[PDB]
């Protein structure tokens, strides 16, 4: 044999393929010279006579991944109380299955997907676990996801893997788009995310002025802020932090700062140093 | 530099060496590949033995036989403790007879 | 550091790592499932590509290696009319 | 310094040992097949390039390529430059190719046809329209001999198309027999219970009816067109359907929804298509046009050059697509340095123009009446500008030789009572006005306005233009103020009426009524309208701020669905 | 320049 | 093109096929000197001199002198004069050795 275009099969060359793919996205173990054989049967199919059939490899390549995130979709579902550890680690595993399913459809991205509305196959991979995975679960991820967020603030210890994963995951989906890379993550979950902050930090926020007086609130005022700061490097993306901590003083020192202002006459006259660098880092 | 095809069997070892650098070294390539002691290798520059004291320079590799475009072949053996054994470097394969097209036919 | 690129006649080509991910299609398929040989050397199987073509291609990967961003003038790379069209679509496979 | 890739190297190779493999380069993959014989084509081989290309079946694995296209358009042009007739020989080849499997399955006739769909497509997008004709004449032939859904789905489409390439090679007599055979097929599939989309072939019947000058059922049919867009079709049919519309609006007087249909329509296809595509040239040269009859000419010289330069890039030389660029550009440079005088770069446009046309069109075709026209008024523009007589008298013996060329196209084609050869009757006028011949201009002038009036309203642009030809003859030429009056003043209402007190055809009406009035009397109105012209110029001084149109148009205007909504809730 | 542009 | 690459793969083979391509190349050239291509004359000339100047044999040199005394013809003609000295030097080196 040679790598000449040839009159091959699509049905037995697709079952070939259709072992080794479901291999790879659920990350089990397939043999290594059976990976560099299935390079040759894509480039068969993708320059085969005396039709190119790349066009139906993608088309039954999408098929499979509807039938298999839909899959997991359901699984996920079946798995009650327990649907964000179970995404992690579905996502985890179609994460590395995706980007090493676009290794090995490298030759039909960049001979027929990049030169002929489709996608590559690692990113369309990535599109479909938005489309048919987590937009499925908008509504019902973020309610436990923000609900363990919360926990951690009120005196939890969450699963910092599974916490992180799922949180970026929105972010790697959005990996491809060149136009808005973030929007999925600021549209999905930082939206939800930041309200629901904002209502931790104005109803819990005014029950520290309650029973405590401004000095004492001032001390803790750099404990929340500080604490959300270590939070931040743990469940959020590095383009949120900055937006999240404005956000966050903004909701429990500018609408605060007629009560920080009026006793900020008392601290002047009093001198009080300990709290002017207080009011120096705000 | 020089730019040699360590050909034993059928391995095909696409090294570089510098033509100053020794013998010696080319055999610790070979221990850093194929994980054998330099006293049971002897390498053939067209069926002729490199003594291990003389540099790649000297033997006849030199910059411009042994391009990286078309390296220089030198063989190998292996002594498997009985006598050493013979230069057997098979060739590639036969590349399809493509006749001249002028030829009278 | 060494890849063992074996043809589909049995020639086994030693090829540095760095050389062989000057192609794409080498570079994928050593990742992933292609990246778990743990014998050292990890065997890339080109059953599709002669081993007289496949030689020519290590040739070209360390001509590329070696003569990139090259202060100088360079030569081209001698293909011999007899192998051009079989070295063309391993280029093609390769994507190099 | 850089190495070449192996892919590179090796193609080098195969093409330098070419006829030894150039049966085995057929048995190649399709991409690398399209490097081969681009190689041919950059090695300067165009001999066995042409040689290959002329054959269907290595053709059409070319065609294949799509996302190097615009390579191919450029070596096609460069083989029909070289003098071998490939597209001539190709839609001959398709020809007997379906002769041949008349009788056959329809599995390998309906390859066939999607084979030429193809192949008809590439002829049509690189201008060979009388050769692309053929082509959708043979896959028309498929549909026709059997009757089914799927053949009458591909006997509207190829009905569409066939419109298109019956369109631009202006056989128009054809063109509304072609639609009444789409009318009759998507009537059968009506009558099945199953609608195809009719966007696509009320856009090129718009097109038809626009080249015919008939410009009010022309906007009916691309109002009919656009109530039929949808998120399902294609970007080019709604890219096409909303150019048509758009010029239908402009030449309809309808200047504000044509702004919003092609901005939107140059949007989507620089979006799609990228600002480095045939069909994105095309939707400049119809912005150009818009541009150009809104009276933002010193924008549309700007945006003819866009479209030129695509043309011109994509496309190599004698091309009807470059040809038909470098006509519209050279009429608004015309128009744009009319009042300079500098007719260097426009009458360079104007030559090469018909220097293409001449080459690969015949001498009695109708796209020579459009370019002998501005070819014919550039000349006769300069020669009232150089002071030699013997000069002056050959030019506008050029420009009246072209003149006659285009009203005998226009009267053969569209008839006595047509727009165009009215158009024609209005530039031979003002020509005989140059030529110093008085009753001759008046009787042209006059025939102009007859037939301008009655097939465009009373207060439409082009009659308001020969008003004002008519007006400066009778009153800088054969002094006969009585009548010249009122044509100023009515030219002067109708310009106002339609473009405002920006309109830059006002100066010459103005400068016309202040001398009829310094040799008539009443210099009470000639300091008035010394004082009006003052105003005119201040305006035009802020109406001349110039800008890129391409960023007029600026990124992401509006929605698809909501131009199409904007434009049909008015009517 | 005493009459406008051509049509 | 088609000269210098099909004459660049034969510079390690005999000395006959060398001067088969020599020869042709002489004639090739000479065609395309008479013919007034210059500059597509001095890539085949360039190319016989690189194969020329290969082997430290005797008829080598003559080989090469005749190809300078033709890059000199066909570099005036293509009015690379700033060439010309250095083709000059290069032949009058090969005619001392």
């Amino acid at each position: 044999t040679s790598l000449k275009p040839r009159v091959v099969d699509f049905d037995e060359t697709w079952n070939k393929l259709l072992t080794t793919i479901k291999a790879v996205v659920m990350l089990e173990y397939v043999e290594r010279a059976t990976w560099n054989d299935r390079f040759s049967d894509i480039y068969a199919l993708c320059v085969a006579y005396p039709e190119p059939l790349g066009e139906r490899l993608y088309t039954e390549t999408k098929i499979f991944l509807e039938n298999h995130v839909r899959h997991l979709h359901k699984r996920v579902l079946e798995s009650e109380e327990q649907v964000l550890v179970m995404y992690h680690r579905y996502w985890e595993e179609y994460s590395k299955g995706a980007d090493y399913m676009d290794c090995l459809y490298r030759y039909l991205n960049t001979q027929f997907i990049k030169k002929n509305p489709l996608m590559e196959i690692g990113e369309l991979a990535l599109d479909m676990w938005r489309k048919l995975m987590v937009e499925p679960l908008q509504a019902i991820l973020i309610r436990m996801l923000l609900r363990e967020i919360k926990n951690d603030r009120g005196g939890e210890d969450p699963n910092q893997k599974v916490i992180h994963g799922v949180i970026n995951s929105f972010v790697h989906v959005e990996q491809y788009k060149k136009k808005f890379p973030l929007k999925f993550y600021q549209e999905i979950f930082e939206s939800p995310f930041l309200t629901e902050t904002g209502e931790y930090y104005k109803q819990e926020a005014s029950n520290l002025l309650q029973e405590s007086n401004c000095s004492q609130y001032m001390e803790k005022v750099l404990g929340r802020l500080k604490d959300e700061e270590i939070r931040c490097r743990k469940y959020l993306h590095p383009s949120s932090y900055t937006k999240v901590i404005h956000e966050c003083q903004q909701r429990m020192v500018a609408d605060h700062l007629q009560f920080l202002h009026a006793e900020c006459h008392n601290i002047i006259r009093q001198e009080k140093k300990n709290d002017m660098a207080n009011m120096y880092v705000l | 530099d020089v730019f040699l095809m360590i050909r034993r069997h059928k391995t095909t070892i696409f090294t570089d060496a510098k033509e100053s650098s020794t013998v010696f070294e080319l055999k610790r390539i070979v221990e850093g590949i194929l994980k054998r002691p330099p006293d049971e290798q002897r390498l053939y520059k067209d069926d002729q033995l490199l003594d291990d004291g003389k540099t790649l320079g000297e033997c006849g590799f030199t910059s411009q036989t042994a391009r990286p475009q078309a390296p220089a072949t030198v063989g190998l053996a292996f002594r498997a403790d009985d006598t050493f054994e013979a230069l057997c470097i098979e060739p590639f394969s036969s590349p399809p007879e493509l006749p001249d097209v002028m030829k009278p036919q | 550091m060494y890849v063992k690129l074996i043809s589909s006649d049995g020639h086994e080509f030693i090829v540095k790592r760095e050389h062989a991910l000057t192609s794409g299609t080498i570079k994928a398929m050593l990742s992933g499932p292609g990246q778990f040989a743990e014998n050292e050397t990890n065997e890339v199987n080109f059953r599709e590509i002669p081993s007289h073509v496949l030689s020519k291609v290590c040739m070209y990967f360390t001509y590329k290696v070696r003569y990139t961003n090259s202060s100088t003038e360079i030569p081209e790379f001698p293909i011999a009319p007899e192998i051009a069209l079989e070295l063309l679509m391993a280029a093609n496979f390769l994507d190099c | 310094w850089i190495p070449e890739t192996l892919y590179n190297t090796a193609i080098s190779a195969v093409v330098d040992n070419y006829i030894r493999s150039r049966r085995d380069i057929r048995s190649l993959p399709e991409n690398i097949q399209f490097d081969v014989y681009y190689k041919l084509y950059q090695q300067g081989r165009l001999c066995q390039l042409g040689s290959e290309f002329c054959e269907l079946e290595v053709f059409a694995k070319v065609l294949r390529a799509l996302d190097k296209r615009h390579l191919l358009h450029h070596c096609f042009q460069a083989l029909m430059d070289h003098g071998v007739k490939v597209a001539s020989v190709l839609a001959y080849s398709f020809s007997r190719r379906c002769s041949y499997i008349a009788e056959s399955d329809a599995a390998v006739k309906e390859k066939a046809i999607q084979v030429g769909f193809v192949l008809g497509g590439f002829l049509s997008d690189a201008g060979w329209y009388s050769d692309a004709e053929k082509v959708f004449l043979s896959c028309l032939q498929l549909c026709t001999l059997h009757d089914e859904m799927l053949h009458w789905f591909r006997a509207v489409e190829c009905c569409v198309r066939l419109l298109h390439v019956r369109n631009g090679n202006c056989k128009y007599h054809l063109g509304e027999e072609t639609f009444k055979l789409a009318q009759t097929y998507m009537d059968k599939l009506s009558k099945h219970g199953q609608q195809a989309n009719k966007a696509a072939l009320y856009g090129e019947l718009c097109a038809l009816l626009f080249a015919k000058s008939h410009y009010d059922e022309a906007y009916k049919w691309c109002i009919e067109a656009m109530k039929e867009i949808t998120a399902g079709l294609p970007v080019k049919v709604v890219v096409d359907v909303l150019r048509q519309a758009s010029k239908a609006c402009v030449v309809k007087r309808e200047f504000k929804k044509a702004e919003q249909l092609i901005k939107h329509a140059v949007y989507l296809a620089r979006d799609h298509f990228g600002s480095k595509h045939p069909k994105y040239s095309d939707t400049l040269l119809d912005y150009g046009f818009y541009l150009l009859n809104v009276d933002n000419i010193c924008q549309s010289v700007a945006i003819y050059q866009a479209a030129l330069d695509i043309r011109q890039s994509v496309f190599g030389g004698k091309n009807i697509h470059v040809a038909t660029a470098h006509e519209d550009l050279a009429y608004s440079s015309y128009v744009h340095q009319y009042s300079s005088g500098k007719f260097d770069n426009a009458l360079f446009h104007a030559e090469r123009a018909i220097g293409i046309i001449t080459h690969i069109l015949p001498e009695d075709h109708l796209l020579l009446a459009s370019s002998k026209r501005v070819k014919a008024l550039i000349l006769e523009e300069i020669a009232i500008d150089c002071h030699n007589k013997e000069t002056e008298q050959r030019l506008l013996q050029e420009a009246h030789d072209l003149h006659l060329s285009s009203l005998q196209l226009a009267k053969k084609a569209f008839g006595e009572f047509n727009v165009q050869t009215a158009k024609h009757y209005g530039n031979l006028g003002r020509l005989y006005q140059s030529m110093r011949k008085f009753k001759e201009a008046e009787e042209m002038h006059i025939k102009a306005i007859q037939i301008k009036e009655q097939l465009l309203g009373q207060e439409d642009y082009e009659v308001a233009l020969s008003v004002g030809h008519l007006a400066s003859l009778y009153n800088y030429d054969m002094n006969q103020y009585e009548n010249a009056e009122k044509l100023y003043l009515r030219s002067i209402a109708i310009g106002k009426k339609l473009f405002g007190e920006g309109y830059s055809g006002l100066e010459y009406d103005y400068r016309g009524l202040i001398k009829l009035y310094n040799s008539i009397g009443n210099y009470e109105k000639v300091f008035e309208y010394h004082n009006v012209l003052s105003n005119w110029n201040r305006l035009r001084d802020r109406q001349y701020s110039v800008t890129d149109a391409l960023e007029d148009v600026s990124t992401s205007p509006q929605s698809t669905e909501e131009v199409v909504q904007s434009f049909l809730i008015s009517q | 320049l005493t009459r406008n542009k051509g049509p």
